[PDB]
């Protein structure tokens, strides 16, 4: 799990 | 007055009347107006402008080129003595702008605690940002906007005037929010539309499996059942009788005035 | 020279040769180059950089972290002595950037009077902004762009090089304008397309019912009649013989070089 | 130490330990930390903040309100001594932000030489920008992003974490890049998709007709042949045996971890 | 009537 | 030919 605030999404 | 334990750089300008708390740090080239209150341990790195009737909490870190408490951009504003209130432990990055309220909007722009306001984030007049929120790079809140606890607003996203971004909501970057976003929802696109529940966020914040399922069922009632909002409201309130986390929807509906994104 | 009634903060740096008008105010940490002219009553809050061969009018309010007259971003620019001209009573907000022109583009970037340039708005080399305009947060004008009177450009919107934004036009936020926008038109999206006439704007600016109807009919000719632009031009000119407000279209067509958005 | 030929404005603050090269120029109100190295001929116009363990090359021009080497925005960062490395002859415009890396990401944010970073461009922690690149106004690179040589990133475009923007690539403005972009490709939209080869760019950089054709054929294999990426890889490697410029694809695939935009 | 410059629209 | 970095395109 990785939070990408700029993208505004939780990435995997 | 300036606490004896606070540090004020020789190049900084703190106008008589300003109140600087213990162990606060006002870096070089900063400007602090006479009606400003800076809490204990708060740090202004350098090149920070803080003016107006503004109260800032404890342990905040405000970075260079940020503008706090400044005159808002509303064409109706005429210099009335409005205010700004900022809580504790906020991280306000480079070029962030937080403007004072307007009399017409309530006279107050408020920010809670433990928020991360990334580069060039904008908080317009009369906005209310809660706690533990994240406004990503260039995130822009138009006037009278409410951003509830734990909400995350993606980069370059603009929230239109008077809109509410519910608690635990996640708005994708490069978005345009023209209506209210129920809590626990993921929204994206211009204009923004719903794409489900922020499950990962809820997991990380301690929500139980039962609560998350109840929340998903509440989401389905709103966007899947096909039943008008007014028929769904009592259904959700009913559901909240067993799962308290669902009451968030109820409290949200009572505040909504722009309608829900769909 | 600096007028005796002007105020220059001790920390500000005004280079010999600069001309500062009566009752002007140069706040702390500002930098004013030797080829700059600041009109009567103009205020530079603080942390403002103004350089190059730049002339600024009367009663302007320029906020912290703004950069005016600075070298443009065109890769062809090689330091030639180009210019910037700004009118009266403009409100230039935090982080706005207005760059000098290029020799290739005419050597001049011009801004009129009574404009509101919101946070981080950008006016590139060789642009011409009229009067009573509004560039919202992060609005970006690429080089050689013209923004006519009363035009409003939404937040995060970028106008591509050489494009013209007609008078009384309203461009929705988060847009990409790749072609010319006729006056009185509402445009939005990337790339931008037309969505009718800015009726509310015209109402507030004193346009009569007859003029608004004539304008709507002109709009229909362009986007509804189905007749090629060249067949419509004489028709609109004809219409303007009775309703002068319609001549705005005629004057606009004569300047257009990027074609109309559709 | 500060070279005898370097100029440090009296209002600037260069902390003991900083290394300033020959003929460098540190303008008014600049702040240079003790762990900073500024190369020969580099200019800091004014109001520039440079801190952290940061090394900047020769002949750079850094404009007002830029923040270089500053603490990154990653919530995991805890103040570890990470670094930033910037090359030579870069033009870093107003309000650009380049943040230090994170231990988790490798501890380094790197920028090459001859790049143009336009107003408010953002280079997050752990990014690697090559040479001869252009990041347009408000272009935003999330953490761990790689931007290869000659790449151009349009205005207001955001590149998501860990993505790679291939060499000679051109990303249209107002875009959202969520995956890797092969070299020589033109991408646009949110999320971004491919629209062919950057032919004009290749022409201007000396590519022969044969190389451009080979590159277009490689592009077709990836997006037109319909053959899975793994079946195409050996085909492209085969093609590169005759046209070396095509190996760029091969080297790119070896680094890709987010998959290709489609 | 309400003008929203950031949104670039007239709201009701 | 004209390069428009902000637009992110080569214009004609």
């Amino acid at each position: 799990w990785m939070l990408d605030p700029i993208a505004g999404k939780w990435s995997r | 007055m300036i606490d004896k334990s606070a540090f004020v750089h020789p190049t900084a300008i703190v106008e008589e009347g300003a109140s600087i708390g213990a162990n606060a740090h006002i870096g070089p080239f900063c400007i602090v107006g006479p009606h400003v209150e800076i809490g204990e341990g708060t740090v202004l790195k350098s090149h920070v402008v803080v003016n107006g009737h503004t109260k800032i909490g404890r342990d905040n870190e405000i970075y260079q080129f940020a503008s706090i408490g400044e005159v808002n951009q509303d064409l109706k504003y005429a210099g009335e003595p409005t205010r700004v209130e900022i809580g504790d432990r906020n991280r306000i990055r480079e070029s962030v702008t937080i403007h004072r309220g307007t009399v017409q909007g309530g006279g107050l722009t408020k920010v809670g605690s433990d928020n991360l306001l990334m580069i060039n984030a904008h908080i317009a007049h009369d906005c209310t940002v809660g706690n533990r929120c994240i406004l990503a790079n260039n995130a822009t809140l138009a006037g009278h906007v409410s951003v509830d606890d734990f909400a995350i607003i993606g980069g370059m996203t603009a929230v239109h005037q008077f809109c509410i971004i519910g608690a635990h909501v996640m708005v994708g970057g490069c978005s345009g929010v023209a209506q209210d976003v129920p809590p626990y929802v993921i929204a994206q696109g211009n204009h923004a539309t719903p794409f489900g529940v922020n499950i990962e966020g809820l997991k990380r914040r301690g929500f139980s499996r039962e609560a998350i399922t109840a929340i998903r069922n509440a989401y389905k009632l709103i966007y899947r059942s096909g039943k008008t909002l007014d028929e769904v409201k009592p259904e959700i309130a009913e559901l909240a009788e067993t799962y308290p986390e669902v009451k968030a929807f109820t409290d949200f509906f009572a505040r909504s005035t722009r309608g829900l994104i769909r």
